[PDB]
Order: structure tokens, then C-alpha cells, then sequence
């Protein structure tokens, strides 16, 4: 239920993946967060993520898009 | 083909819930 609320800490995760710091999430930068936190996805499975995120259509997670994709069911 | 979309939502999820558990040592 608290996702909104969720801001405190979605926004701290945003820093650990965002790797390069410019404020961007791609389908690389992603990946490369989920094998250290221990997962391993394709680059098709990781692509998919991407899109359903990616609102703007421009292949890249931003924090409107981030909290939209914690938020989401 | 199934999306995945409920699924999807998991992997991210659950890969967040971990991190979580882990920063957040409390005590
Ligand atoms: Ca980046
Ligand atoms: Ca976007």
C-alpha cells in the first residue's frame, strides 16, 4: 500500500543504480544492478522491463518513471 | 507470448525487497 510514501527510499535507490549519475536507467545500467543484487536477466528480459517503465519512449528510467514502476499493481 | 507484465513487476520487486533487507540491518 505505501508507494507513494516510498519516495524516501525510491529515491535513494536511484542513486545505487544509476551508476553513470547523470540521472538515467538503461537497459545495461539495469542489468548490471540486478547481477550484483543477484539476479540474472536477458537482454531481451531486461529490454521488456525497460519499456514498461520507460513512458517518455526514449529507453531510459527516470524517478517519475521509477516511483510509476514501484507504483504499478 | 504473455507479457509478463504481473511477473515483471516481481523480479523488480523482490530484487528491491533484498536491498532493503540488507541496508537495513535496524539493529
Ligand atoms: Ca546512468
Ligand atoms: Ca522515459
Amino acid at each position: 500500500m505505501k508507494e507513494q510514501d516510498s519516495e524516501e527510499e525510491l529515491i535513494e535507490a536511484f542513486k545505487v543504480f544509476d551508476r553513470d549519475g547523470n540521472g538515467l536507467i538503461s537497459a545495461a545500467e539495469l542489468r548490471h544492478v540486478m547481477t550484483n543484487l543477484g539476479e540474472k536477466l536477458t537482454d531481451d528480459e531486461v529490454d521488456e522491463m525497460i519499456r514498461e517503465a520507460d513512458i517518455d519512449g526514449d529507453g531510459h528510467i527516470n524517478y517519475e518513471e521509477f516511483v510509476r514502476m514501484m507504483v504499478s499493481k | 507470448k504473455r507479457k509478463q507484465e504481473e511477473v515483471s513487476a516481481i523480479v523488480i520487486q523482490r530484487a528491491y525487497r533484498r536491498y532493503l533487507l540488507k541496508q537495513k540491518v535496524k539493529k
